[PDB]
């Protein structure tokens, strides 16, 4: 499976 | 709302309680009634709320793509006859994930986005548009499916058209973006190497654009820029 | 009840995916329509009854933790007030573990313990009921707390006095629920002696009875007694 | 913290 983005961003 | 009698601040707080606790469907509650009080989100509201849905419906993505193998599994040559129930199960998983993505799409509808004027907030909710879209899509099937994509797509085409024009190539929310949309293309939309562009230009154009960064912002965007090399190694 | 619709037997089949697939509230749903039935249960069914509640409740339990301590945290001398949230959430979560707590007693009050008849079915309820009461003991407070670990022992008690005559000292189900009394003793009731006495008796009597074992039945009996050896080593 | 059963006995 591909990584897609963590939840928290800055 | 079930929330509507506790102030904005007791939910905010509650929401990081929770969290604390992996109370993740609480958090989503009271990040939901927090959005409902009207006011605009902060970055760290936002990214709150972000956090308690993406694990709830993490949980969920994880339940059906267990029971949608053992269904695939179960309608093989050779399987046995095993009643109704496994699709029956599937199908409640299924109706639960849509539901929360309904929601959140609701929320993003009435009416963060509308109200979002700054591109670091526009950008991080029509992301979560497409993301929400994206995971309906994972479940699609039947004569909605091809629009389901569609409205993923466009959400992440009009947050990817900000981002270009008001973010610096290593800002972590322009990153994050460009690593879902190029998720979206290879695992969603059939596109590949559309995928594999996407995730190599981001990459590139990020590389040189550290030397501006502190050590804490190089932090930041090099942990996103690592997600974008691993999907590269998996993909080729 | 919103399963009674459901048979019996699909009840037990949607609780085995729902495991497979981690919803253990579902699962608990499931396997409590399935008590609901009024049918007794065979060894299969129980050990999914308590895999589904078990893990519900360990998840409260968790997150109870995490929250009274921060509430402890919060009543120290010198930290800040920040209102009533941490102690209004606290006790929303420990009011939906003793929801959980009582649903499970309910269960075996209404019938399963009053039907069980075999040592092994009536120990695996009795058990129950002693964690179950246990479980309610770790967050109460009040004029109703020595009556609820007075249930806890109770329960236990009868449970190992059936256990004791009519089970071997390596069979897993007397094993575990002397295992989980000790921990009562150690962690509920203030009796660490009584704890470690516990402990220390049963491992030996289970290890003198090892050689009637087949090799399966060894793996069984010598994973619980590690768990005896694990807490005598916290213990000592 | 102090070992409890597992939820599965035989
Ligand atoms: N409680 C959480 N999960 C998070 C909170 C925040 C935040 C805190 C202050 C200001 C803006 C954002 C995160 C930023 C994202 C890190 N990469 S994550
Ligand atoms: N689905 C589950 N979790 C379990 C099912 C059973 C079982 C299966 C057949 C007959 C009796 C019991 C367990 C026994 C406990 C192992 N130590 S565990």
């Amino acid at each position: 499976r591909s990584h897609s983005s963590p939840a928290s961003l800055q | 709302g079930a929330m509507g009698s506790m102030e904005r601040a007791s939910l905010i707080q509650k929401a990081k309680l929770a969290e604390q606790a992996e109370r993740y469907e609480d958090m989503a509650a009271f990040m939901k009634g927090a959005v409902e009080k009207g006011e605009e989100l902060s970055c760290e509201e936002r990214n709150l709320l972000s956090v308690a849905y993406k694990n709830v419906v993490g949980g969920q993505r994880a339940a059906w793509r267990v029971l949608s193998s053992i269904e695939q599994k179960s309608n093989e040559e050779g399987s046995e006859e095993k009643g109704p129930e496994v699709r029956e199960y599937r199908e409640k998983v299924e109706t639960e994930l849509q539901g929360v993505c309904d929601t959140v799409l609701g929320l993003l509808d009435s009416h963060l986005i509308k109200e979002a004027g700054d591109a670091e907030s526009r950008v991080f909710y029509l992301k979560m548009k497409g993301d929400y879209y994206r995971y309906l899509a994972e479940v699609a099937t039947g004569d909605d499916k091809k629009r389901i994509i569609d409205s993923a797509r466009s959400a992440y085409q009009e947050a990817m058209d900000i981002s270009k024009k008001e973010m610096p190539p290593t800002n972590p929310i322009r990153l994050g973006l460009a690593l879902n949309f190029s998720v979206f293309h290879y695992e969603i939309a059939n596109s590949p190497e559309e995928a594999i562009s996407l995730a190599k230009t981001t990459f590139d154009e990020a590389m040189a654009d550290l030397h501006t960064l502190s050590e804490d912002s190089y932090k930041d965007s090099t942990l996103i820029m690592q997600l974008l090399r691993d999907n590269l190694t998996l993909w080729t």
